[PDB]
């Protein structure tokens, strides 16, 4: 199955700085490529869908990207709401399978 | 005289697989060696009689049945399978009498940027029955609300469009299926 | 108002069972692409299950053969049959539902199983 690598497996961002986040694959997905992100104690709140549409509730900041076996994640302004970790799966190939997530830290002082 | 089926085999433009085409041969000689020799398919099994064997047999009348699906999913297209194809699309019965062919046309129906014309049929209320044609494009109700036409929230469309590239892996390429059914006019 | 509320999550003794539930709202689990994927701390993510509208249920290589997907439809109860159960099950379970058998679109909360020698 498909192997996916969040390379930045861990990334502190200044609050604003246009974070961006990738995942790799061990085959090809066409756009078939999904984001999550999961919130301290919740559910992994879906992000963005075939790799390029925000789907309901997300915001224009959010803006995911990529095709193939390269893909990005663009966390635009950075709230301190936005820590949380992300997730990336494929669609292409049963079963259905994550990354290791990408764990997103806002900096304070 | 011969069975038509080089304008089966060489259409130029085939069916989806929710539409899935149907073409019914009867009172004609029909060959299955040249059909069989021909190399040109990646998947031709049969179930039911050997294709060497079935030139010598003969049945009333035979159903020619094409559509063009992703590659990966050929092996939907048998007796006793389940899947999005197999299930919402195009159903065998488990009594399969009869036999698939299925090649590679990603020469053909695969553009750059996506030949977007082929779907599937995605949501469904239930399961097909074996050799059942549906058609019908009424919002899928996902969820209980009058969803009268228009999508949204769990008001979907059901037909899922295949996204067919020449640069992608082979299964997801676009394979053409023909399906062959057998029930006596049609002999060898 | 969409909700999922999952339950009979908790300890079990590894090699018991497990009866889970997802009681949806305004969508019906009957007829809708509805999935369990558990999370386990330490590894990854991973999706479980799937049941198709009507349709069929297909399993993950990990737990195929002694787990078992099966709502019911008198009320909006996706079940989840938890037979045979090893340690390397000690994951969160949410039951998802998914637009087609492509992505999780809405998660429920989620409910914990333990498979372990305690009390």
């Amino acid at each position: 199955e498909i192997v996916m690598t969040q390379s930045p497996v861990s990334l502190s961002v200044s609050p604003g700085e246009r974070a961006t986040l990738s995942c790799r694959a061990s085959q090809g997905v066409a756009s078939n490529l999904a984001w999550y992100q999961q919130k301290a104690g919740q559910a992994p709140r879906l992000l963005i869908y075939g790799a390029s549409t925000r789907a309901t509730g997300i915001p224009a900041r959010f803006s995911g990207s990529g095709s193939g076996t390269e893909f990005t994640l663009t966390i635009s302004t950075l709230q301190s709401e936005d820590s949380a970790v992300y997730y990336c799966q494929q669609y292409n190939d049963r079963p259905r399978t994550f990354g290791q997530g990408t764990k997103l830290e806002i900096k304070r002082t | 005289n011969l069975c038509p089926f080089g304008e089966v085999f060489n259409a130029t433009r085939f069916a989806s697989v929710y539409a899935w085409n149907r073409k019914r041969i009867s009172n004609c000689v029909a060959d299955y060696s040249v059909l069989y020799n021909s190399a040109s398919f990646s998947t031709f099994k049969c179930y039911g009689v050997s294709p060497t064997k079935l030139n010598d047999l003969c049945f009333t009348n035979v159903y020619a049945d094409s559509f063009v699906i992703r590659g990966d999913e050929v092996r939907q297209i048998a007796p006793g399978q389940t899947g999005k194809i197999a299930d919402y699309n195009y159903k065998l019965p488990d009594d399969f009498t009869g036999c698939v062919i299925a090649w590679n046309s990603n020469n053909l129906d695969s553009k750059v940027g996506g030949n977007y014309n082929y779907r599937y049929r995605l949501f469904r209320k239930s399961n097909l029955k074996p050799f059942e044609r549906d058609i019908s494009t009424e919002i899928y109700q996902a969820g209980s609300k009058p969803c009268n036409g228009v999508e949204g929230f769990n008001c979907y469309f059901p037909l899922q469009s295949y996204g067919f590239q020449p640069t992608n892996g082979v299964g997801y390429q676009p394979y053409r299926v023909v399906v062959l059914s057998f029930e006596a006019t049609v002999c060898g | 108002e969409v909700q999922l509320v999952e339950s009979g999550g908790g300890l079990i003794q590894p090699g018991g069972s497990l009866r889970l539930s997802c009681a949806a709202s305004e969508f019906i689990v009957s007829r809708n692409y509805m999935s369990w994927v558990r999370q386990a701390p330490g590894t990854g993510l991973e999706w479980v299950s799937v049941i198709y509208p009507g349709g069929s249920t297909f399993y993950a290589d990990s737990v195929k053969g002694r787990f078992t997907i099966s709502r019911d439809n008198s009320k909006n109860t996706l079940y989840l049959q938890m037979d045979s159960l090893r340690v390397e099950d000690t994951a969160v379970y949410y039951c998802a539902r998914d637009y087609g058998d492509f992505y999780f679109d809405y998660w429920g909360q989620g409910t914990l199983v333990t498979v372990s020698s305690a009390s």
